[PDB]
């Protein structure tokens, strides 16, 4: 397909011809991100800085949280 | 009966209703949602498969585990409760560090947002490959090694009391087009009087049957059998680039050296071509250089004209030859130059400008 | 009195005469030096805050604290002296790596510098939130979730024998400008006969009254009420580009798809606007699917055309009518073709320059 | 101001429109980087390396403090 | 003899033939490789000197010794083998993710490979100085504190038994080109009628005596001698960028403002020179302000117009005049504007496609 | 060689002018890269990591194995 007798000429030279493919996505699967540490092992510690991050959470989440929410409950 | 009424909407995009109805294939709501809320409380794993039933297997994910798993009874003595609390109090915000750029407010359309399975990795505690050796991909295989680019997340729902998110990753599975072939281009540099030049053309080429397409090199990995593109890679050509790579140089533009580097000679099917009137080209057991004419701009070489050649202090053996002979080259043109400097293209697109003017 | 000498100095330029003057504007020269080098010997602290008398609070930062706060008794059966010694010797001259990247050399001009808060993150400890968290910003507040972008670092003083330098840093003042609105395009796909398109425009536009400018998307981030830009980020925009956004498409130019991705349908101001020529649109309660004209490019749905539509297994229902009716657009002309690959530009600059010839 | 009706015809739908801030900078404030590890702690430790990273400091440092002492001096 | 036979070959380029003839330069293969292999069993150092007979010293590298060195002792009870095992697996999986990254399939061509010194840090255990500082450079000296930007490595050698991968690295030596001068331009805006403005030129220019070239901003270091570029960086110029920088601003193009930010004002050898129809300039010890001519662009000050100078707040002490004064600059010409955007760019390229329609 | 006089009627001042250097590369060194951990003190442990890797690295190396030998053995 390629005229390589054309190219040679000034020195074209596929040093390498393989195939191609693509992916498709037949299914799905399930992955849930959990934010919240889930270490109770902490023995009654960090009580403040995962208290700022509590609030934190919600300049994390909401904006997306409502962006959900319109496409839900409409 | 539907969840999507377009009066109390408004505005939304395809992507984003279809993400809506996949969520909407999701029976989470439907279904009491406690025990999915029940199960993850004690999970207390990297990790886990939490199969849910009628649905695929869920699998959690956690951040930050091993310290909380090293630091207990050792710091007792080892570290304070409050040492330790600074020492957690300061992962945790780089914790948050991390999800604020990724999770907060310069992520644009989380409904159509498309994360990718690298980017997550200190997010998703800095393992990737684990994970997909859950999905049972060997990394030993086929899909793990060629494809490790673009497995990609997506977000489905959000939960205000466990405070989480929930994706939905897909599978990889490959199945290539009818008729790609892939070409890695290369090329050598050459003189004409004393100008050094080379020819400027795209890294790769791409071709579907007739259609020949550009190509991207950042997603696309090269195995011996195929070129894997694990994102959507086959970005457009334009007529006057895709006549350059099929049958015709009248239009493949050419570029001056950067310092004095270049390509001066290579083998190509058993065969050395070169410009012998640049660098030193000798023939080995006569004991003579071969000169050029004028009038021409490489030099080939099969085993009849010289059976072992010398370049600048090698030993070289060739074969038959696999190519058609120098014919002159003067009455087929050459390109022009090309700079890649945007402030040119924009100084002569403002000359584009004056010459409007 | 001078501190600015010009037959002595020779050349500098105006951002290093600014912060000439405003070192100048600091007394600490005036004022010994020694009060300062004295109270910051015994500080050990990451960020501490020593004060200074008719002037701001001196905030002090330190790099690696927390390893030689774990292991001195330990170590003395944990790790060897030698062996810590290795080990610190080991990130010592990462650290020396760290601020060879950023305070070294390829630093170009230390007085005009300007340094952000975020590349300085493992030289300053590896956390940033806190020390804006001193300047008194919660990071639940307005200013420090929407803006931790820009709040930039510059250059004051070295002093050789504390060996230190001394840099000052601004306060995050957010102020609107008077008439200033974002708009956040977004365009869906079509055909024309078999061909796939889509137009190719700015991802943002911003108008201030008449005015409309480009926009940038690095430091840019969007909240709910405003699009905060950290930096100077309004730059302008062509006239040729101008004539796009307002009123009229003539101008505005035209893509072929990446692969068969396209958005073919979309929800607007509760009105389905879609190409139902290309894939399947159908009147879900009276069971047909709906054709178009040849000499149209698009199809928009409302109420009164058909309640509930069904596009490829989705069931929508829609709302009341938004938008004029569809005219005909065979004399409203469509834009050029766009490859953003700047070899394919050179190469047709390099034909502009052939045209020249 | 903007001209929608002729941008939905091939399809342009602001998703969003919000106003734009610039920052101000009132005052400043001072922030010094003391590039010397201040940890005596070391207990007579690491000497060698902080000995070769002393000198270190002088290509680390001196460009920018001529640099500057042409600006004050002059 | 050969190594090098054409007809079983059959492809390979200059930099491939070149470094097959290098490897034979090597005798590993000739002598017995056992001595190497058997010398790096006992080895137990992160970078050693292994001296090879009539060869370079070879330095062996390790990856990830440290915390093996830490925990044998305290984690039997610190942290079990298993628990110390799942530990290092997820390094040793980040290792390999990292190898996967650089030496994986994403790595073009490991014959003419070229794998800088800086981007194999993690993969060679995280420091870049001390390999160097082993080569005999102090990082106290003109080499390794200029350049430590290009120290380069190529592929040599691989063995499977030992599963090892062989490198030879360069040594860096400096030497200046015979008439190479770096000049770094710098520029102040300015206004006509109230249009804000400033000139567009590259950042960087070098002449080589007559030769005047473009310059590379990422490799190339600035020491106060000499512009140190570790990396061939002297990419190539446009006669209509070079008729720029040497005799002409005719062709000159420029450019408005980013916001309100401006250079109003710079002090070069000892004159103040400014746009004073901008902002304030006012004559100190006389006490009045100083107009413009609207035939006129900037203003000029040396010691004999004024002796100081406020410019805004500052007190300038000016010095004696070094350039000559001010001729009409209308019948001089002005370059066109320009905009950094390739859409911009593209747009007129396809108004360049339409007039060639 | 410059005309800085048609420079700075619009404002170009070049506020530094150095020398230029390229570096040299007369001889060369070697530097072995052991992919494999050589922690013995490793006590039977990582067997299996260490044995997932193995069959890692053939993946790792071939490709890049297979090119050299068709420089070497050709």
């Amino acid at each position: 397909q390629i005229h390589w007798n054309n190219l040679s000429t000034i020195g074209i030279i596929g040093t390498d011809s393989v195939h191609y493919k693509i992916m498709t996505r037949p299914s799905h699967q399930y992955l849930v991100i959990k934010l919240m540490p889930n270490v109770s092992l902490i023995d009654n510690c960090t009580k403040a800085e995962l208290g700022e991050y509590e609030k934190l959470l919600n300049s994390v989440l909401e904006p997306i949280n409502q962006a959900l929410t319109l496409m839900t409950k409409n | 009966g539907v969840v999507l009424a377009g009066a109390a909407l408004g505005v939304a995009t395809a992507a984003q209703i279809t993400a809506g109805i996949a969520l909407h294939q999701s029976n989470l709501n439907a279904q009491a949602i406690q025990s999915l809320r029940t199960s993850l409380e004690q999970s207390n794993k990297a990790i886990e498969e939490i199969r849910e039933a009628t649905q695929e297997t869920v699998i959690a994910v956690q951040g930050v585990q091993d310290y909380v798993n090293n630091e207990l009874v050792p710091a007792m003595q080892h570290m304070s409760c409050e040492l330790v609390g600074q020492r957690l109090g300061l992962k945790l915000l780089r914790y948050y560090t991390e999800l604020l750029s990724i999770f907060g407010p310069s992520l644009r359309d989380p409904i159509s947002a498309e994360i990718s399975i690298q980017a997550l990795s200190y997010a998703l505690g800095g393992e990737i490959h684990k994970i997909l050796e859950k999905l049972g991909y060997s990394g030993n295989d086929m899909i793990a090694i060629l494809e490790s680019r673009g497995i990609k997340t997506k977000i489905t729902h959000v939960d205000l009391p466990g405070k989480l998110i929930i994706l939905s990753i897909s599978y990889p599975t490959l199945s290539e087009v009818k008729g790609v072939i892939v070409h890695r281009l290369e090329a050598v540099s050459y003189n004409i009087g004393s100008q050094e030049w080379y020819t400027t053309v795209p890294r790769y080429v791409a071709t579907n049957g007739y259609l020949i397409s550009n190509f991207d090199e950042s997603p696309c990995v090269f195995v011996s059998e195929s070129a894997i593109c694990s994102q959507n890679s086959l970005y457009p050509m334009s007529p006057l680039l895709q006549q350059c790579i099929r049958g015709d140089t009248s239009s493949c533009a050419r570029t001056l050296v950067s310092g004095t580097m270049g390509n001066k000679f290579i083998l190509s099917k058993g065969n050395i071509v070169a410009n012998c009137a640049s660098i030193l080209c000798k023939c080995y057991s006569t004991g003579t250089i071969i000169n050029q004419s004028p009038d021409k701009l490489l030099t080939f070489i099969a085993s009849d004209t010289c059976p072992l050649v010398e370049i600048d202090g090698v030993t070289i053996q060739v074969g038959g030859r696999q190519y058609p002979d120098m014919v002159y080259e003067s009455k087929v043109a050459l390109g022009p130059a090309i700079s890649l400097e945007r402030l040119d293209v924009g100084t002569n697109l403002g000359n584009a400008l004056k010459k409007l003017d």
